[PDB]
């Protein structure tokens, strides 16, 4: 159907600009960050990709939950993530952000950040490598180019 | 109070001198080199009596030199003039400055035909 | 003596300062000095915004002159030579 | 390396360029070939409004030389 | 077709925009040891659109604090402005030809200043109010040595309309003339674009995001394209005021094409600025133009005040 | 207590701005310098008490000069009468007030 | 008089009534008072246009550097009563009695 | 319509007083004063005073940008007003506006109102006047003679400033 | 008219471009997205309680310097008078009475802080 | 080198004025010229459309004074059509 084929262009235009242009949020916890910082140095520069870090919330499309999530901390994660506007992903970097890494029987950690807030893709590795968090952006950009919002919208 | 004693149209009917702002321009100093007469006595009617009906005859005349001299200007000079009103009508200003040349040209025509003299500044 | 320390001083700390009151001296003090004041006065006069009334003639008038072009009357050479 | 950054800079300086073309030929184009007369002070608006009714089109930038004479 | 003009005037300047935002990412990126913006076309080419589409395709929220109506105002007046400011511009010949254009600039760039304090202030948010207070305090720190900065240039243009500076500029750059004047006409530039080192307004490191804290996708998208477009239009009144161009009336595109050139020059040094220099402390921006600029831009109008009389160099008014 | 100061020592410190008639930067006039002019000549040593009457006419031309209420009452007059006839229908603009002739230049 | 006339006047009546109407902010009646200025500046440009006063197209600039005089004065006075009461309520403007 | 640009403008800087005068928080206040001095500006230069129309609007700009300061300084509250916000306020606003469009349309409709002067509904362009300035900006040449004419009032003006600024400091002293 | 038409033309496309980012994106207001931003955390008070302006004294005297730069924009038509040096008298003074006041303001420390 | 183009710049201005100056006479003639021919104009239509209103004496002078008073906008261009109005008006304004 010419319908069908119209929807399905410009979700690829819609999905195109959103994987394209992914703004992280300046959002780092613990070791994991310092990765995250190389990823942005220049040898894996992220901004060739359309990655930008943006500080605030309103203005961020992605979140990457580097380093681990304390107790304490969650729920400012909550809600730095409920004021980011949507469309909104998750990216968990690092064990412990993972799952609890290292500190899993601790009091004082979460153990995943899944528990306090959906998560989209998860890097392992503690802590993983740069190029292991742009292979999990990437991951993410390809997740991105295969949403069907508008062709499930005109199926509906 | 009184009525206003307005001229009739006849009156104030005259030949009107048909020629662009671009035009006069161009002709500007040797018109009022060769036309001051008419146009000092023009303003001086003016000024003195401060009555727009009072001095109509004098600004007839004014209108009759003005068409003269653009008479003589397109029997000798024509067409280095028609040159010369066209370079400045490019120009937004009209500036003077971009038509030295064509101005030249004008000014060397009508002394030679005319004998007319620009002149100088101030 | 002590005038130059000043200076001194106030060149090492403040600069600015001395060359903004270097400069605002000079704007005072060279214009009066400065001979072609008195040409820009000429030009703003020389500069013709309105229009030239002509004077009626009762003949005891020998320096007004009586048409353009004519020996007599104000001369604008100073300046074309400026 | 360096020269990558020039092709955004080129179409960044012919986006740019378009104004000021696009205004130039649009006052040509409006203006009968001419540049838009500038009318900074009333007696420049005066004499366009005189060549105005001088034309008898009612444009300005239509121009009668010496052929309209006697 | 004055219509036409308008729009075209508008829509290749919101081009300009995006390019420049691609452009500086790219300058940033090689300064940085780095490649600006390239897997997203050709050399980087289609990163713009992608980010506006982004941008547009993002939900806006509306804070629950924010007083909506100066909330949505905001972006209106900043990018309406933005783009009325290109207007008066000579290039070579201007959109509006007006005698007192330079006022008018003065007068508009006054009025953009409030969109930053009614974004701030309608955000309801502590940040975006400190936000709003630094744009408060830099505009009291700026706007009075600008002004005593262009009058000072203008007077030996003889006029505020921005055309007559081609012809005052016909034989040489004003930049000779009055250098001292315009390295603080280029640094007062940057403070009233809110440009590196006075980056203050928005202040990511110091303050999260500034005035547009709260703002998303199309808002905070608007206020990128004002601060873009004012930039360029910024570094376009310095081009035509100092780095004067050749016009040839018969040909405008070689001016067009000089000033273009030029422009781009000054926006590409904006860019390096931002790269190389570190950002002041607002108290530090308001003591340096008020104590620093503020004296010399007084003594060097009192020495432009006088040097026309004392040289016989008085510019003719019309 | 108006110490007349200016024009004891002659100083002119503000009497240059106090009439329209003044003199001028570049002798531009005044949108009614003839009749400024003719009620200051009227109205000249006689006192204000005499002005207010003997140069009554004067004054009276001088503010229908400032103001024109009499003009704008007769021009609107005027036009309420040819808007009357026009629905009426027993008037017709002429060409040349309707566009239809070039006005003299 | 036409009505742009009327139009002015009418904004000068109503920054007056403003003013003489106080509510709890002394700001806003400051502000009002700003407003009688631009007012007045209106109504002084004007005339001096329409009556082609060259020598007093100047009097509008002169009275709009007055008000702005008035303006800093009502600030400096206005900073140092919220800081003596702590905001600016004109309600706290009451030791002085009669 | 736009035979009478000049009184729309002039209602919208009523309507802008009307606001102001209302008394919301001083924010939307300076909001109605920005606007009645851009349209003040207007009219100015629909009248020809270019230069002091934008002179206007540029002052007013920067004088407002200093009230909005001290407002979120000194003149604060929690729940800042607007025009809706009050029954007091509002009651003024609603008032302001009737009472403008009550005049307005009186006259308007009325050949010859008369409220406290006479004024004719006969529109603006009625009084221009015939006259050419030629190669001249008539408001210009007025303001440049306060340098060469008005010596007193520039001493006088120099003088108010700097003691303006001595005024201030000691104002703001506070012992 | 051409001011007021591009005003118009460049307002109508700001809002338009308003209304379609408002209109086109797909929305999930829920209260703490819309909550107030700090830093993660809640706020403690209000951000409509007074902020005070350690630079009240500049301001009032950037008000007062606006005066002067409007006193001081004729001078380029001043400069065309035929006394010139009348002109030139009241223009310096002018000048240096506003150099005279940030002196003073600078000397009584006017243009600290605090 | 801004001195030498200053000046030069003032001189070619004081060529300008000039031309003006030459021109205006004529320019003079035409004005007067057009403003009595539009208000005897104004008169003529005026004689036509109020004749049958009582107690109206037709151009007569709202002046005591028997002087030409320059007339105003509403005199010249009242019962003109809208556009020659706003032309006149506001043209110059306008311009841009
Ligand atoms: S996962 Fe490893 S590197 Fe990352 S924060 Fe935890 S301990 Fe540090």
């Amino acid at each position: 159907s010419r319908g069908e084929y119209v929807v399905a262009k410009l979700d690829d235009l819609v999905n195109w600009a959103r994987r394209s242009s992914l703004w992280p949020m300046t959002f780092g916890l613990a070791c994991c960050a310092v990765e995250m910082m190389h990823m942005a140095a220049p040898r894996y520069d992220m901004d060739r990709f359309g990655v930008v870090f943006r500080a605030s919330p309103r203005q961020s499309d992605v979140m990457i939950v580097a380093g681990t999530l304390t107790n304490k901390m969650a729920p400012a994660l909550r809600k730095v993530y409920d004021q980011m506007p949507e469309p909104r992903y998750v990216v968990s970097m690092g064990s412990c952000a993972n799952g609890g890494g290292y500190y899993h029987y601790s009091y004082s950690v979460v153990r995943g950040c899944d528990r306090i807030v959906p998560v989209d893709i998860y890097v392992p590795g503690c802590p993983p490598t740069a190029e292991a968090l742009l292979y999990g952006i990437l991951q993410l950009q390809r997740k991105i180019k295969r949403e069907k919002r508008l062709r499930i919208w005109y199926r509906r | 109070p009184g009525i206003v004693e307005l001229p009739t149209l006849e009156d104030l009917k005259v030949q009107e001198v048909k020629v662009s702002s671009s035009v006069l321009k161009a002709a500007a100093h040797h018109y009022g080199a060769q036309c001051d007469k008419p146009n000092k006595e023009f303003m001086l009617c003016r000024w003195e009596e401060k009555d727009p009906r009072r001095c109509l005859e004098e600004g007839k005349l004014v209108n009759q030199c003005a068409l003269d001299f653009f008479r003589q200007i397109k029997r000798h000079c024509a067409e280095p003039f028609t040159e010369y009103w066209t370079c400045i009508d490019y120009s937004g200003l009209q500036l003077f400055r971009h038509c030295r040349k064509q101005q030249a040209k004008f000014d060397e025509c009508v002394l030679d035909k005319l004998g007319w003299v620009r002149p100088d500044l101030g | 003596g002590r005038i130059a320390s000043f200076l001194k001083n106030a060149w090492a700390k403040e600069p600015v300062l001395v060359a903004s009151f270097a400069i605002g001296g000079l704007a005072i003090i060279l214009p009066s000095l400065s001979p072609y004041t008195n040409y820009a006065i000429r030009i703003n006069r020389a500069t013709p915004y309105n229009y030239p009334v002509p004077l009626r003639d009762d003949g005891n008038m020998p320096d007004v002159p009586s048409h353009p072009q004519d020996p007599q009357g104000p001369s604008l050479e100073w300046l074309k030579n400026l | 390396m360096w020269f990558e950054i020039l092709p955004g800079i080129a179409v960044m300086a012919a986006c740019l360029f378009i104004p000021g073309m696009a205004t130039a030929h649009i006052h040509k184009f409006t203006n009968g070939g001419k540049e838009k007369r500038v009318a900074h002070f009333s007696y420049q608006w005066n004499l366009m409004e005189r060549d105005r009714c001088i034309s008898g089109v009612n444009r300005y930038h239509v121009t009668k030389g010496l052929e309209n004479i006697d | 077709m004055f219509m036409i003009n308008i729009l075209s005037l508008i829509i290749p300047i919101l081009l300009a925009v995006a390019f420049l935002t691609l452009v500086e990412r790219k300058v940033l990126g090689y300064m940085q040891l780095r490649k600006g913006p390239n897997v997203v076309g050709p050399y980087g080419l289609l990163q713009p659109i992608a980010d506006a589409l982004k941008l547009f395709t993002k939900e806006p929220l509306r804070p629950a604090t924010s007083s909506i109506s100066m909330f949505i105002i905001a972006p209106i007046l900043a990018l309406s402005l933005a783009l009325t400011m290109w207007v008066p511009l000579p290039m070579p010949y201007p959109l509006i030809n007006m005698n007192l254009g330079v006022l008018f600039m003065l007068a508009m760039s006054s009025l953009a200043v409030y969109s930053i304090l009614w974004s701030g202030w309608a955000s309801n948010s502590k940040y975006a109010l400190i936000g709003a207070l630094r744009a408060v305090a830099q505009t009291i720190s700026y706007e009075v040595t600008l002004a005593i900065i262009l009058l000072s240039v203008l007077l030996m243009n003889g006029s505020y309309t921005l055309s007559t500076l081609i012809t005052t500029q016909e034989h040489i750059w004003m930049i000779f003339t009055s250098w001292p004047l315009a390295m603080m006409w280029f640094i007062s530039t940057l403070a009233e674009t809110n440009r590196a080192p006075f980056d203050l307004t928005e202040g990511e490191s110091e303050l999260v995001s500034g005035f547009n804290v709260e703002y998303a996708a199309g808002p905070f998208a608007m206020f990128f394209m004002a601060e873009y477009a004012n930039i360029i239009m910024m570094n376009a009144f310095t081009a035509i005021l100092f780095l004067g161009a050749s016009h040839d009336p018969h040909t405008p595109e070689l001016y067009t094409i000089n000033f273009v050139l030029k422009t781009l020059a000054l926006t590409i040094t904006f860019l390096w600025i931002r790269a190389s220099y570190p950002r002041f402390r607002y108290d530090q921006l308001m003591h340096l133009l008020w104590k620093s600029f503020l004296p010399l831009t007084l003594a060097l109008c009192m020495w432009h005040i006088s040097l026309p009389i004392m040289t016989a160099s008085i510019p003719p008014q019309s | 207590p108006f110490f007349d100061v200016q024009k004891r020592l002659g100083l002119d410190l503000d009497r240059w701005m106090t009439i329209q008639s003044a003199e001028q930067p570049h002798k531009i006039p005044g949108r009614c310098h003839a009749f400024e002019k003719e009620w200051i000549e009227c109205a000249h040593g006689i006192g204000g008490i005499r002005a207010e009457k003997e140069c009554k006419i004067e004054f009276d031309d001088f503010v229908e000069c400032l103001l024109r209420q009499k003009t704008m009452k007769r021009l609107s007059a005027i036009k309420r009468q040819r808007d009357k006839l026009i629905k009426e229908g027993k008037y017709t603009p002429p060409p040349h007030h309707l566009g239809k002739e070039d006005p003299r230049p | 008089m036409p009505l742009v006339y009327m139009n002015i006047i009418m904004a000068f009546a109503i920054a007056l009534a403003g003013l003489l109407m106080y509510r709890s902010h002394l700001m806003s009646s400051l502000l009002c008072l700003e407003g009688m200025m631009l007012s007045l500046f209106i109504m002084s440009t004007l005339i001096i246009l329409n009556t082609h006063f060259t020598l007093a197209n100047m009097m509008p600039i002169i009275l709009l550097v007055f008000a702005a005089c008035e303006a800093a004065l009502g600030l400096s006075l206005l900073v140092m009563v919220s800081n003596t009461y702590g905001t600016d309520y004109v309600q706290n403007l009451n030791l002085l009695q009669c | 319509m736009t035979m009478y640009i000049a009184f729309i403008l002039s209602t919208i800087f009523v309507i802008g007083f009307v606001g102001f005068s209302s008394k919301p928080s001083p924010i939307y206040g300076g909001l109605g004063l920005i606007v009645s001095g851009g349209v003040g500006c207007g009219i100015v230069l629909n009248f020809g005073g270019s230069f002091l129309g934008l002179m206007v609007f540029l002052i007013y700009l920067g004088g407002m940008l200093v009230v909005f300061g001290y407002t979120t300084a000194m003149a604060t509250e929690m729940y800042p007003e607007v025009w809706v916000s009050n029954k007091t306020v509002f009651g003024a606003f609603v008032s302001g506006l009737m009472m403008e469009f009550c005049m307005v349309y009186y006259a308007l409709k009325e050949e010859e109102v008369e409220i406290i002067f006479k004024f004719n509904g006969l529109g603006d362009w009625v009084i221009y006047d015939t006259g050419d300035s030629g190669f001249f900006s008539e408001e210009a040449m007025g303001i440049a003679a306060l340098y060469s004419y008005g010596t007193w009032l520039v001493i006088v003006t120099g003088w108010s400033l700097l003691i303006g600024v001595v005024v201030i400091m000691e104002i703001t002293r506070g012992n | 008219m051409n001011i007021m038409l591009t005003l118009l033309t460049n307002v109508t496309l700001a809002s338009l471009l308003v209304l379609i980012a408002f209109w086109l994106p797909q929305l999930n207001a829920y209260s703490e997205k819309t909550s107030p931003y700090e830093c993660g955390f809640d706020p403690m008070g209000s951000a409509r309680l007074p902020f005070s302006m350690k630079f009240f004294l500049v301001a009032i005297t950037f008000l007062l310097f606006d005066l002067e730069i409007a006193l001081l924009l004729p001078l380029p038509w001043a400069s065309q008078t035929n006394n010139l040096k009348t002109m030139l008298t009241m223009a310096l003074f002018l000048l240096i009475l506003l150099a005279a006041s940030l002196a003073y303001e600078w000397t009584q420390k006017g243009l600290e802080w605090a | 080198s801004m001195m030498k183009w200053n000046r030069e710049r003032r001189r070619l201005q004081i060529e300008d004025f000039e031309a003006r100056i030459a021109l205006m006479p004529l320019f003079q003639a035409e004005k007067d010229r057009r403003v009595l021919q539009m208000l005897r104009e104004n008169l003529e239509e005026e004689a036509i459309i109020m004749k049958d209103v009582p107690d109206w004496k037709v151009g007569e002078s709202v002046f005591h004074t028997t002087r030409w008073v320059t007339p105003m906008m509403g005199e010249l261009y009242g019962l003109r059509t809208n556009e020659e109005i706003l032309s006149a008006t506001y043209g110059f304004i306008w311009y841009t």
